C-alpha cells in the first residue's frame, strides 16, 4: 500500500510529499516538525501523512 | 443519472393553494439546499411576501419545494421573478466587485 | 398506545419544551411550519428588548402546532394544559 | 425587497490560494457560494481507463482508483461539453471536445526500484497536462521488468459525483467578530486574574499592553467562536466583563484550490455557475 | 385602552442567578393597590434586579380606539397571551406562549377581564 493521495478527509493533494516525509525523518526532525515544514496546517492531512504504513517494500521484496 | 432532469417534466411547476388566498408552491426539480436558501432568503426582503419557505421532504427524490404566501399586492409568481433577478443583480455586481478588487 | 416518539423525537420535544429560553424569529418558524400540517400561532413576544424588533416565537409554541384546534389535554403531574390545540403550560417531568 | 450590494476585499491572492472578505450580504450567499466552488465547479480528470500489462504487484482497480484522482489542469473545463451530451462521437479514444487521452509505459531495465510518478504521463493536448508541483504524485513502484502500460481517457465531470472532479480543497468562511469590552469591569481586576483571563484562550485573541497594564485586542479575526474566555470571566464573578457576538453582515473567505484551475478563477466560475443556475431555475409568467 | 396599569417593584427572584441561561421568575407586589404578580422574564435578555420599579399595563389590542386582533413605541417588553383561568382576592393565569402571568389582587381592582380572551403584557422599567 502506497501512500494514499487526495487526503481523504480534507481533499489536498498529498501524494508527493512522503518522500519528502521520510527525508525529514531521516534527520533530526520529530513528526510534528516534519509535518509543519510540508505546510499542513489541517490535523486531518497530518493525520494521513503520520498513520500510513509502507507495505509495498514487503509486496516487492516477497 | 441524477445530473439529467427528467424527460418529459418541466423543472419548476406552479400549483395553487385553494385553502390559502396568494399562496403557491413551486416544485423545482433536480435542485438542491444552494437554490433553496437563497431564494428563501431574498424573500424574505420583499415587504410583500408573508410565508417564504423550502423544504427537501426526500433527499432520495432529488426535488425542492418552495411555498410563497404574499399580500393583496403582488401575486406569489411575480415575488419569485423578483428574488430571482435581485439575485441575479446581485450575482452581477459580486462578479464586478471581485474582477474589480483582482486587478 | 403501539407506537411513541422514538429517542431523537423525545429528546427533541424534551428540550423544545423545557428551556423555554430560546426564541425562534420568523424565519425559522416558518422553515420549520412546512413539516406541521397546521397553521402558525401568534408571535407571544413582540418585544423582549427597547431595540430588539423582529418579534420571535417561543420554542413551546412550536410544539403546538401539532395538536388539532378541538384537542385538549391535562397532565395535573407534569402541570400540562392544552386548550384549542394549544400547550398553556408545563413545568418538567417529561412524563407525558 | 430588492438587491443587495456585496462588498469584496482581497486580503492575499495567490495561484491556489485566495482570502478576501466579503461583507453587505447574508450567510446564505455565503453558503451557496461555498457549495458551489466545492461541489459544482467542473474539472477534468481520468475516468476510463484500459491497460494491457500489469505484471506490477498491486491490483488494476487499484491502480485505475489512484489514476483518477490526480490532479489536472482544467482551464479548458467550462468551454469543454459533457460525455452524455457530446453526440459526434459515441467516446472512444481522443475527441475534439470531451475526451483527452492519456498514454503511460514503463519498463524496469535496472537492479533500483522504479517509481512510476505522474510526470511521466503524456497527453496528446499540452493543455490537459497534469499538474506539476516536486517528484510528482508516485503511482506505481516497480522492480526489475514488471512492465507498467496502459491508455486513459479523462473526461470533464462535477465535483458532485465522485467528489473527484472537485477542485475545491475545505472552501470556509467566518463571521468575522467584533470584540467589545466594558473597559469599567477590567479596573477592578487584579493583575493576576488579567494573567489568567489571557492564558484562558485557546488562541491569541487578547493581548496584554505593559505600558497602559490593560488587556487589548489582537487579531480579533482568530477567535475561532469557543466561549472560552466567557466562560472564564463568568467563572471569575464578571458576567459582562467579554461580549463577543458574530457579524452577520461580514465574512471572511479562505479559497485553497487543488492546481487545477486557479483561487481567482475557480469564484469566477462558481459565480457564473450560480448565474446560471439561477437563469435555468427562473420561471416564465403564465397568463 | 389600557385596563390594568399600576408601578410593581420585585420583591425577590426564583432562581435569583445572573447567569443561569434560564427563564426567572420574579415576584413583585404593587404599590397603591396591593396587588401581588408573578411573571416569567428572561433575565438575559431584559434584565431586571431586586428593588427595581417598573409600570405594567394589559390591553387587549395595541391599536388605538379599536381594531382588536400604537403602544409599541411607548413600551419596551410586549407580549401577548390569553388568560385560561380566573378562580381564585381574586386571581388570574395568563399564558404567554407558555410563560404563566399570576396576577393576585383584589375582586373589585380586577373585574373586567373575561374567559379565554387575548390581552397583552406592557412593561417598561421607568
Ligand atoms: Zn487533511
Ligand atoms: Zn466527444
Amino acid at each position: 500500500m502506497i501512500i494514499p493521495v487526495r487526503c481523504f478527509t480534507c481533499g489536498k493533494v498529498i501524494g508527493n510529499k512522503w518522500d519528502q516525509y521520510l527525508d525529514l525523518l531521516q534527520l533530526d526532525y520529530t513528526e510534528g516538525d516534519a509535518l509543519d515544514a510540508l505546510q499542513l496546517v489541517r490535523y486531518c492531512c497530518r493525520r494521513m501523512l503520520m498513520t500510513h504504513v509502507d507495505l509495498i517494500e514487503k509486496l516487492l521484496n516477497y | 443519472e441524477r445530473f439529467v432532469v427528467p424527460e418529459g417534466t418541466k423543472k419548476v411547476s406552479y400549483d395553487r393553494d385553494t385553502k390559502i388566498i396568494n399562496a403557491a408552491s413551486f416544485t423545482v426539480e433536480r435542485e438542491d439546499h444552494t437554490i433553496g436558501n437563497i431564494v428563501r432568503m431574498q424573500l424574505h426582503r420583499d415587504e410583500n411576501v408573508l410565508f417564504a419557505g423550502y423544504q427537501l421532504p426526500h433527499p432520495l427524490k432529488y426535488k425542492i419545494i418552495v411555498r410563497i404566501h404574499t399580500t393583496s399586492q403582488s401575486s406569489p409568481m411575480q415575488a419569485y421573478n423578483q428574488a430571482i433577478n435581485d439575485l441575479d443583480k446581485e450575482l452581477d455586481y459580486l462578479k464586478n466587485q471581485f474582477e474589480a478588487e483582482v486587478a | 398506545n403501539l407506537l411513541s416518539l422514538g429517542q431523537d423525537s423525545l429528546t427533541a420535544a424534551y428540550l423544545v419544551n423545557v428551556e423555554k429560553n430560546c426564541y425562534l424569529n420568523r424565519a425559522q418558524m416558518q422553515q420549520l411550519q412546512m413539516y406541521c400540517p397546521f397553521q402558525l400561532p401568534p408571535p407571544a413576544i413582540i418585544k423582549a428588548s427597547p431595540s430588539s424588533t423582529e418579534p420571535q416565537w417561543t420554542g413551546m409554541q412550536l410544539f403546538g402546532m401539532l395538536f388539532p384546534p378541538g384537542f385538549d389535554y391535562t397532565y395535573p403531574l407534569n402541570n400540562v394544559v392544552v386548550s384549542n390545540g394549544e400547550l398553556l403550560s408545563f413545568s418538567e417531568g417529561s412524563a407525558w | 425587497t430588492y438587491q443587495r450590494f456585496p462588498k469584496i476585499k482581497i486580503r492575499e491572492l495567490k495561484d491556489d490560494y485566495a482570502k478576501f472578505e466579503l461583507r453587505e450580504t447574508d450567510v446564505s450567499m455565503a453558503n451557496a457560494l461555498r457549495r458551489v466552488m466545492i461541489s459544482e465547479v467542473p474539472t477534468v480528470a481520468i475516468d476510463l481507463v484500459e491497460i494491457e500489462v500489469n505484471s506490477s504487484v498491486l491490483n488494476d482497480e487499484f491502480i485505475a482508483h489512484r489514476l483518477g484522482l490526480i490532479p489536472l489542469t482544467s482551464e479548458r473545463a467550462m468551454s469543454m461539453r459533457f460525455s452524455r451530451d457530446c453526440d459526434a462521437c459515441d467516446g472512444d479514444g481522443q475527441c475534439e471536445f470531451c475526451s483527452v487521452e492519456f498514454r503511460l509505459s514503463s519498463k524496469c531495465v535496472t537492479d533500483q526500484t522504479l517509481d512510476v510518478t505522474s510526470r511521466d504521463l503524456y497527453s496528446a493536448d499540452p493543455t490537459v497536462t497534469p499538474v506539476d508541483f516536486h517528484k510528482g504524485i508516485i503511482i506505481v513502484k516497480l522492480r526489475r521488468g514488471q512492465e507498467l502500460k496502459l491508455r486513459a481517457i479523462a473526461r470533464k465531470g462535477i465535483g458532485k459525483d465522485h467528489a473527484k472532479w472537485s477542485p475545491a480543497a475545505t472552501v470556509t468562511f467566518m463571521y468575522e467578530p467584533d470584540i467589545i469590552i466594558n473597559e469599567d469591569m477590567m479596573d477592578t481586576l487584579s493583575d493576576e486574574e488579567k494573567i489568567d483571563l489571557i492564558e484562558s484562550s485557546p488562541t491569541k485573541v487578547f493581548g496584554m499592553d505593559p505600558v497602559t497594564r490593560q488587556v487589548v485586542v489582537v487579531d480579533p479575526e482568530a477567535y475561532t467562536y469557543d466561549e472560552e474566555v466567557i466562560k472564564k470571566a463568568e467563572a471569575m464573578g464578571k458576567p459582562g466583563l467579554i461580549e463577543i457576538s458574530p457579524k452577520d453582515d461580514s465574512f471572511i473567505f479562505t479559497v485553497e484550490s487543488t492546481g487545477a484551475v486557479k483561487a481567482s478563477q475557480l469564484v469566477l466560475n462558481a459565480i457564473d455557475l450560480l448565474k446560471q443556475k439561477l437563469d435555468a431555475v427562473r420561471l416564465s409568467d403564465d397568463t | 385602552i389600557i385596563m390594568f396599569e399600576d408601578i410593581f417593584v420585585v420583591d425577590k427572584l426564583d432562581p435569583d442567578g445572573k447567569k443561569f441561561d434560564k427563564v426567572t421568575r420574579v415576584e413583585a407586589r404593587s404599590h397603591n393597590l396591593e396587588m401581588f404578580m408573578h411573571l416569567d422574564v428572561n433575565t438575559e435578555v431584559y434584565p431586571l434586579a431586586v428593588g427595581d420599579k417598573f409600570t405594567l399595563a394589559m390591553a387587549p389590542t395595541l391599536n388605538l380606539d379599536g381594531t382588536p386582533d400604537t403602544l409599541a413605541d411607548k413600551y419596551e417588553y410586549i407580549m401577548h397571551g390569553k388568560l385560561y383561568k380566573i378562580s381564585e382576592k381574586a386571581e388570574l393565569y395568563v399564558s404567554f406562549g407558555g410563560l404563566l402571568m399570576l396576577l393576585q389582587g383584589d375582586p373589585a381592582h380586577i373585574s373586567h377581564f373575561e374567559l379565554d380572551q387575548r390581552l397583552f403584557l406592557l412593561m417598561r422599567k421607568l
